[PDB]
């Protein structure tokens, strides 16, 4: 195909063009230095307009003075002549949105960086669409699943609830993020893995894992090369938020993974510093609080009046040396719906995932998880907190009471239940099974280190023998006496099978 | 005229110009209007703090910076901002500028009090000291509130402060027949929404028929600009002020968080051409807290009891905003990450939390001995626990070995469940009476119930229920 | 006698170990306090003189 | 040919150059300055723009010593970005920041050259295979597998053994696998640059005569260099590596050390650029320059550019942003704790943070995965017992915890890999171990085969059979 | 005195002079090493030179960095410590071994200036006040030296 057919579409695009009377604001660029463009003239420019240069590296006008306008370079403009006619576009950072994004690695200027081809799109969603209203929205009353055992058990996520994964680096945070993405395989959950400011080899690895898992059919990965300009590198979560608003506003509940947010804060810091906007504490600009507030508040749960969808958020925040008293992990814990920690101690000490409930917390609770697991083990979170204290207390183990001996061995076997293999997303019915196996003390007399083998034997035994349990309870969400009977029955049988042997 | 231009807009700071005929005073509301991105008639309200020469002025905006472009008109109202106040302004949730954000019909806006006013002098302050019981065990024991005082929740990194506010509102809103007002000051919007849902549920808002709701909801968003959050506390304070002078009833305030207010003020003051201060904040922190905690004062005309949550960043006390907030507080309750880590809720550090209304002559000279004895053995336990963690309780000598187990029972016993926290715990909570509290503690500190297991005191409302749970635990020890 | 001599040498090494660990932690505290408040001062004078 | 004119201002290293008002140069492109000197007016003053700063004036960064020239010198715009010689002309030649051969050899042929920087390689041009090759150092081969084609980070402070570890790694993979092997020296001790140069000459990987058979392009940048020179040598070395992965299409070895000096040069030039500071000292743009120098290192569809980069952690601060960007930007973190070197193990590598995503069952085998697990579990437990055993002594533990401490110190002093280049430093001629030893020494330690030989009986010996022979020798000498 | 050329400015001297003094010492040492002879330069004390340069920079109002010292100080010390080498017989194989005396504070080797000059040298030489007050004179701790 060469010089044969497209001339008719060429004539279609030429004849029928605009020839507009569009008066535009146009600015003679004065001061470009290091990713910014302090531009002379350009009076009636809306703060937030894309500003078209000579090149095509457009830019947002963040600050503006009586003489100059603080304009960033989304796309680094490596050659911009002084005095170039840099006019704005009028519109305000709008984002084209469609369901055909479902799989394409997309850049922050809505551009497919997948290699799959350009996307047709109708709407033009704003980059700073505000949060949904106070009265308009419902409490997070409906469960959403992780596939990981411990978060579901103690510190649940709900559809609309914005739990904050947090911790030091290299402790599986992106891993548990992808795990709770590809858990969603039949839950009608769009995931938006917004990758921010890390290795493109890493984002290629995670999209490789998504292609392998099949989960890339519905998820939208917003990649960010670390070589991207810091304006784009902080802009991209707002694009991901508006793109998830596109699906939440229909009826469709969705999930988002900012990854990370600390690089967003740092890139935004760099832009604010080059803009000469004065810094607040820890050399950051003060309003990273405001930036992350506008980000995470655009992620909530709709009500029946507007579609009852949800935008449950998971902004991973990087904190160095296990600190909490760093500035951005101090802002985001105030503006999130509870936080979970990935301690290096608990990760390298085998607990994988490493969410110690002593510091991790989910601040909306069991109403955001299923009623069956609720009626089983609502109390188990505080029980494990007491076990963690008493096991710290059982360092002084000389003559332990028999009741606290039962308690420590109980919570010991419980903590051993909360170990799970790499990327094994258990059925939520199976999580109910293991949590009842723990809370009913069958494993108490059993072997304490073979509990993982007991559990895999038990889950295979029930998933073979009595799978009717799983369907009746997943159709009722309620721990009834039928569930009890099927559970204790398969428990007797597999307890026999693993006693012998 | 008074129509001027906006010369510089940098963040939510708006450098407004004016012709030399008129340059308005400070604190005055300006409203750029009629324009948005969609050609909408969208208005943005903006008040002024600094006026930087040449008849021009840098303003802070109570709504988002999008929409308005430099070289636009401004309409000053010739006055400071005025908040619609009244009994008609109960019930509905509304804005910092007063606009009803409940999205149904607006409240009748005919009585608008100015948002910035004088603080009542102490000749007007009701010097009457009084005692308040709120039904939560460790509070009415060790940090007993003043029915009329100022009440602070020094909270940690999102631990028990807002759920404590919900519990306490649930317990005392029905109790106080006078009016009430919740101030959402940079609160999390979905948790304020959950609070609003609980007010619809418990009928304190009375969703089917309003203006009989003795509580009044006002909220300002986290996602709103710091120009909004810098004055939403002033909005709530002025609604309570109107109810404290004009209505002059018993008024209850529940603002959350005051540190959000501080952070917004610091945030915008960094931008509006002003130097920083010591860590965190603006140099105007002390005067901000002065305006607030001098206007929330129980007057001889009308009482008020303003309770408030204080989120300290990094969960400490040397932080300057709680260094002045303690100086402006009278009933301080300080939560602890450690007691939250051990699940004990409310995770109060009873060593840290005290009150002015813990005088022996004002609590009862036996209640005071109860409180002193529990604080003594508890502080000694917190003193001992480090040596415990290196040398063993069983080594640590007997005359303190009984006391460590005693206070270890004590703290978990004063962990008591809440009627809303049952979603987080499993068992529905309990409204505990202070006589029951001092009775159970007179058992424990004396050492009558030293036979009980410690986890029998875990998460229990009454000491009778603690004995019942103890018998249940002994029963399961046999079974 | 041997029991409370083994306890005695246990404490005779634990006291000195606590002392040297206290010394290392005191040096760590002095360095940390110095570094934190110098970063504080340098940041606030950067913000103050940035006008 | 292009815009001639006058420099208007010079501020130490940094220079502000005015120009004709018609056409200003590009941003990030280079231009020389003629200037003056003592004898002759050489073009030694090469320069590079950074910020066009009003009034037809650019604010630019220099590359050489900035003494003797003045404002009003005859500046020459070369228009293009900084070209640099590439190709087989690089091979063996120890050339410098602008590409000129400072190895006292001939000026290399400019028939193949390339600009200094380019865009990031593509989302698709990233590779897919999680490649792994061993080295020979057993702590790495146990618990920090190396993503070849990815990025291999060397952390630590000073005096903790990082350039020595780099010398050992290049001592292995100079004659091991991998095609052309470009070393770059960013802020290197130039005596140690020529030291490793002489080590490559003696080991013969570079070639004395017919130098174009070397598969090594040692483009150092000495630590003595001006801040613009240190700010550009990393881009030079990466330009060589990307040229080879695109034109040689080769698996290119990219030893660089240490890019903290690179971003420190960026900080000290920003402080004269007048860009406002950042966290504790550095430039505000450290994230973006590290993003450039990392995102332009990738394994292509044909060239697995394996980079062994070092980062000088300043005063052992992991909270510091110069680590805190890089060990997000790389795959194999290898932090070298100083206190281990104080104890005396060489290399001084903790296991707890020295890690990788290559430590994965579906990459290294589930057997090697759980091997590294059963190491790391024990050593993390040893640390969480260490901080309370140092106070109040050894025997307050259980029998189990005492045995676990003994076995963890067994693994620790067993990881004391004797280095083949460290013979001239310590005395012991180093040893080489592989994957069979990697499984088996662990296996004997964790099973309890070696469970009575003392802590010296696996000290400074890699092979566990060598440790057994050492145990035999020390038991014989009694 | 024939073996040395003592360069002595003291704490009375302005910090600029104390800054440029070891540069002048290294310059004359470069002349003497350059003329075929071995030479030895004794910077004493280099931490005082860092303090002097830091004062000079703050009076230059340049924003300091790590530990309130400017980031320039690494390149700065690299100048006067990388001019000290042994040449080859291409130029006359003169040698400029150097002993930059650098005083760490309280053994905090993880302080900015000491870890900086360790990051440019050919290794550490320890001297603990504990071994000095322990009668062992000199007090070189050979386990870390
Ligand atoms: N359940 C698990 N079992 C075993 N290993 C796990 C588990 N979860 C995570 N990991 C491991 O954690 C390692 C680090 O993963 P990941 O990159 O997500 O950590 P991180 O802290 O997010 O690092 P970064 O922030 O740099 O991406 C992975 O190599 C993975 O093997
Ligand atoms: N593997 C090793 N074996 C023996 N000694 C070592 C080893 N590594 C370092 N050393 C000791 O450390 C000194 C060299 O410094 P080191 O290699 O520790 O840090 P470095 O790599 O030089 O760091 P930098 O180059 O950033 O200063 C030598 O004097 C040597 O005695
Ligand atoms: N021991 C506990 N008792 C009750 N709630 C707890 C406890 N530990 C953690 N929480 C959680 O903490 C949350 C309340 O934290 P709080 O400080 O009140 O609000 P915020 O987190 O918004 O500041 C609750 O929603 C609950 O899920």
């Amino acid at each position: 195909i060469r010089a044969d057919e497209i001339s008719k579409i060429i004539r279609e695009r030429i004849e029928g063009y605009n020839r507009e009377v569009k008066v535009v604001n146009t600015g003679t660029v004065l001061q470009v230095g290091d990713g910014i463009a302090r531009i002379h003239g350009l009076d009636e420019v809306m703060a937030g307009e894309l500003v078209e240069f000579e090149e095509g590296t457009i830019g947002i006008a963040l600050n503006l003075e009586s003489n100059n306008v603080g304009v960033v370079l989304m796309g680094d403009g490596l050659m911009i002549q002084e005095g170039s006619s840099v006019k704005a576009t009028g519109r305000i950072a709008q984002i084209p949105v469609s369901e055909a994004y479902l799989g394409r690695v997309i850049n922050a200027l809505a551009k497919p960086i997948d290699g799959r081809g350009e996307i047709t799109a109708s709407e033009s969603r704003l980059i700073e669409s505000p949060a949904p209203g106070i009265m308009s929205r419902r409490s997070v009353y409906e469960p959403l699943q992780t596939g990981l055992i411990a978060i579901d058990a103690m510190i649940p996520v709900g559809r609309g609830q914005r739990e904050l994964i947090i911790g030091d680096r290299q402790t599986g945070k992106t891993a548990v993020a992808t795990d709770t993405i590809l858990n969603q395989q039949g839950q009608n959950v769009i995931c938006v893995y917004v990758a921010i400011g890390q290795k493109a080899s890493s984002v290629a690895q995670v999209v490789t894992n998504f292609q392998e898992r099949g989960a890339m059919e519905y998820t939208i990965v917003v990649a960010e090369t670390a070589d991207s300009p810091a304006t784009l590198q902080y802009l991209a979560p707002y694009t991901g938020a508006a793109l998830a608003e596109y699906f939440m506003y229909r009826e469709r509940h969705t999930l988002i993974i900012y990854d990370d947010l600390s690089k967003q804060a740092q890139a935004y810091r760099q832009m604010s510093l080059l803009l000469r906007r004065p810094p607040g504490r820890e050399a950051y600009p003060g309003d990273v609080f405001y930036l992350h507030s506008r980000l995470l508040e655009r992620a909530a749960k709709l009500s029946s009046l507007l579609g009852e969808g949800s935008m449950t958020a998971l902004p991973i925040v990087e904190t160095q040396a296990g600190d909490v008293s760093a500035y951005i992990p101090t802002n985001v814990i105030s503006i999130t719906d509870g936080q979970i920690f990935l301690s290096a101690d608990l990760f390298n000490a085998g607990i994988r995932p490493a969410i110690n409930v002593g510091i991790s917390v989910s601040r909306v609770g069991s109403a955001a998880q299923i009623k069956a697991m609720k009626k089983v083990a609502g109390k188990l979170k505080l029980e494990l907190a007491q076990f963690a204290e008493l096991e710290a207390f059982a360092q002084f183990a000389s003559d332990l009471d028999k009741a606290t001996q039962n308690q420590l061995a109980r919570g010991q076997r419980l903590r051993e239940l909360l170990k799970q293999p790499q990327s094994a997303p258990l059925t939520v019915e199976e999580q109910v099974m293991t949590i009842y196996t723990g809370t009913n003390g069958y494993l108490d007399s059993l072997e304490l280190d073979q509990v993982r083998k007991y559990l895999v034997e038990l889950r295979t035994y029930v998933k073979t023998n009595k799978p009717e349990f799983q369907e009746i309870i997943s159709s009722t969400k309620t721990f009834t006496e039928e569930a009890e009977a099927l559970l204790k029955e398969a428990i007797q049988e597999q307890m026999e099978r693993f006693l012998l042997q | 005229k008074n129509l001027g231009r906006i010369a510089q807009i940098i963040g939510p700071v708006l450098d407004v110009a004016f012709p030399p005929g008129k340059m308005p005073n400070i604190y005055n509301a300006l409203i750029v209007k009629g324009r948005d991105t969609a050609g909408q008639p969208m208005n943005v309200t903006c008040e002024v703090q600094q006026l930087l020469g040449n008849n021009r002025v840098r303003a802070v905006a109570m709504s988002a910076t999008d929409g308005l472009t430099r070289g636009m008109e401004v309409i000053d109202t010739g006055a400071p901002l005025s908040v619609p106040v009244g009994g008609a302004t109960l019930g509905r949730i509304f804005n910092v500028l007063g606009e009803p954000v409940d999205n149904l019909g607006p409240v009748d806006t005919r009585t608008t009090s100015p948002i910035h006013r004088s603080a009542p002098a102490f000749t007007q302050l009701d010097t009457k000291l009084s005692i308040f019981e709120t039904g939560i065990k460790v509070v009415d024991l060790l940090a007993p509130y003043r029915r009329g005082g100022k009440i602070g929740l020094f909270g940690g990194a999102g631990v028990g402060k807002t759920v404590l506010i919900m519990e306490l509102i649930n317990n005392i809103a029905k109790a106080h027949g006078g009016v009430s007002v919740f101030g959402g000051v940079g609160e999390r919007t979905r948790e304020g929404n959950d609070l609003y849902m609980e007010m619809k549920e418990s009928g304190v808002i009375n969703e089917q028929n309003i203006a009989e709701s003795k509580v009044a909801l006002v909220y300002g968003q986290m996602n709103e600009p710091p120009g909004a959050r810098m004055r939403v506390g002033l909005t709530a304070l002025t609604m309570a002020e109107y109810f404290r002078d004009v209505n002059e009833q018993d008024v209850l305030l529940f603002i959350d968080n005051i540190f959000r207010f501080v952070q917004a003020g610091s945030e915008v003051s960094a931008l509006l051409g002003r130097m920083p201060s010591a860590v965190g904040y603006q140099p105007t922190l002390s005067t901000e807290m002065g305006s607030l905690q001098e206007r929330i004062t129980s007057t001889k005309e009308g009482s008020i009891t303003s309770i408030q949550a204080v989120y300290v960043p990094a969960d400490d006390l040397t932080d300057p905003a709680p260094a002045t907030t303690f100086a402006h507080l009278d009933a301080t309750t300080v939560l602890s990450r450690g007691l939250a880590a051990k699940g004990i809720y409310p995770a109060v550090d009873p060593l840290d939390s005290t009150s002015t209304m813990l005088q022996p002559r004002i609590v009862g000279e036996e209640h005071y001995e109860i409180a002193q004895r529990v604080k003594e053995t508890l502080q000694r336990y917190k003193e001992l626990q480090d040596i415990i963690a290196i040398l063993g309780l069983d080594e640590l000598s007997e005359e303190d070995r009984l006391t460590v187990a005693r206070a270890r029972k004590i703290e978990r016993f004063l962990s008591q469940p809440f009627f809303v926290a049952e979603v987080f715990t499993g068992s529905p909570g309990k409204y505990v009476g202070l006589a029951e509290t001092i009775r159970g503690f007179q058992l424990i500190l004396s050492g009558e119930l030293d036979s009980l297991p410690e986890q029998a005191f875990y998460l229990v409302g009454n000491i009778d229920e603690a004995t019942a749970k103890a018998m249940n635990l002994e029963m399961e020890s046999k079974l | 006698a041997s029991e409370l001599a083994a306890r005695m040498t246990a404490m005779s090494n634990a006291t000195d170990n606590a002392n040297e660990l206290k010394k290392t932690l005191s040096i760590n505290y002095n360095r940390a306090r110095q570094a934190k408040i110098t970063g504080e001062i340098l940041e606030i004078v950067a913000g103050a003189n940035a006008c």
